[PDB]
């Protein structure tokens, strides 16, 4: 199918600079113009710039002339888009598109890249297990001080999905993160089944099982 | 010359049929399309050339574009088509995109949702190390505004709070949580602390103790 996947979120310091990747996939990669376009939290589309994938010929709106660079490189069918001197209102979502030959809108969209921008370091998190106060029972994890997003929680390896509700993160005053994720279970569960979160925060090659037991 | 006009919200009984309008300078003679924008996900080109439909779009979502103003139009509107609408146009004279400023649509008549609160006290390992963290939890409500205090033996308590805006759940309704720190000497201290939530004028408390 056509498809565009971006490059993972990433984190700068201020005035460091970013480069993103877009890897198109099920079509003629050169046929079409490339656009990045941004969406800052809360806000609407902007548009950024276009790229002419076959020749590299760039155009940009206003407001990203010059500190926004676009490339691409035919080979992996991957198009670059370069934020210089970075600045924290440049932390936004990162969106390349697919559009024009002849323009008939943007059909393809990539997932978006996040793009934060913050002093902040690296940092991996502490996690706490949530152990349960009937029918159903609320037991859960807390995922504690941590940079940057985003981290991954499953439970029990995998084996549980059904009643798993993963919170959007907390981003702290101390410039960390906190994030929790709990899990409804049966109340004859306790005590008898094994209940185990296995967190994982790739930027600090960090990898913690935890088990959550009853008080 | 090179400004896209949308109306910021629109809201639209189920069933009804809702319009969304995209102004511009001889829009009529320039080639417009639509966006809809769902929470955390990407944009969806609905409608492109003014009004041709992409596959996979059903026709409820139509198009036209005449003069100075080019519109989108939804039949039958179903809360699922709950969204951010953006037009565009490819701005000939300056070889520019440029995208409207978005509308927000709403579909009313949602029911309300009081939120579950669920409240985890700060762990023995937690305590161990120097943490200690109240832990709210709050799901399944409409409409997505809440007010969220924390107490502490009936006392105000806002030092050490930490709190999310509201997102939407799969099942489309609201999320948010509280975090609350505190020293183990702090925790230790009181009778209780307290996670107080306020949704729709009505509130909604949850405690723990040590």
């Amino acid at each position: 199918q056509v498809q565009l996947v971006q490059s993972g979120a990433e984190v700068k310091k201020p005035g460091a600079s970013v480069k993103v990747s877009c890897k198109a996939s099920g079509y003629t990669f050169t046929g079409y113009y490339m656009h990045w376009v941004r969406q800052a939290p809360g806000q609407g589309l902007e548009w950024m710039g276009w790229i002419n994938p076959n020749s590299g010929g760039t155009n940009y709106a206003q407001k990203f002339q010059g500190w926004v660079t676009m490339t691409r490189d035919t080979s992996i069918s991957t198009a670059y888009m370069e934020l210089s001197r970075l600045r924290s209102d440049d932390t936004a979502v990162y969106y390349c598109a697919r559009g024009g030959l002849y323009y008939y809108g943007m059909d393809v969209w990539g997932q978006g890249t996040t793009v934060t921008v913050s002093s902040a370091s690296t940092k991996g998190p502490s996690v706490f297990p949530l152990a349960p106060s009937g029918g159903t029972a609320a037991l859960g994890c807390l995922v504690k001080d941590y940079f940057p997003e985003p981290v991954t929680v499953s439970w029990n390896s995998g084996a549980l999905t059904s009643g798993v509700h993963t919170f959007p993160a907390v981003l702290q005053s101390s410039g960390l993160y906190s994030l929790s994720s709990v899990v409804t279970v049966p109340s004859s569960s306790l005590g008898t089944q094994t209940y185990i979160c296995n967190v994982n925060h790739k930027p600090s090659n960090t990898k913690v099982d935890k088990r959550v037991e009853p008080k | 010359q090179s400004v896209l006009t949308q109306p910021p919200s629109v809201s639209v009984a189920p069933g009804q049929t809702a319009r969304i309008t995209c102004g511009g300078n001889n829009i009529g003679s320039k080639s417009v399309h639509w966006y809809q924008q769902k929470p955390g996900q990407a944009p969806v080109l609905v409608v492109y050339d003014d009004s041709d439909r992409p596959s996979g779009i059903p026709e409820r979502f139509s198009g036209s574009n005449s003069g100075n103003t080019a519109t989108l139009t939804i039949s039958r509107v179903e809360a699922g088509d709950e969204a951010d609408y953006y037009c565009q146009v490819w701005d000939s004279s300056s070889d520019h995109v440029v995208f409207g400023g978005g509308t927000k649509l709403t579909v009313l008549g949602q029911p309300k949702a009081a939120p579950s609160v669920t409240l985890f006290p700060p762990s023995s390992e937690e305590l161990q190390a120097n943490k200690a963290t109240l832990v709210c939890l709050i799901s399944d409500f409409y409409p997505g505004a809440v007010t969220v205090a924390w107490k502490a033996d009936s006392s105000p308590v806002k030092a050490g709070v930490e709190t999310t805006t509201p997102s939407k759940q799969s099942n489309n309704k609201y999320a948010a949580s509280s975090y609350l720190s505190l020293t183990p000497e702090q925790w230790k201290s009181h009778r209780s602390y307290s996670c107080q939530v306020t949704h729709e004028g009505s509130t909604v408390e949850k405690t723990v103790a040590p």
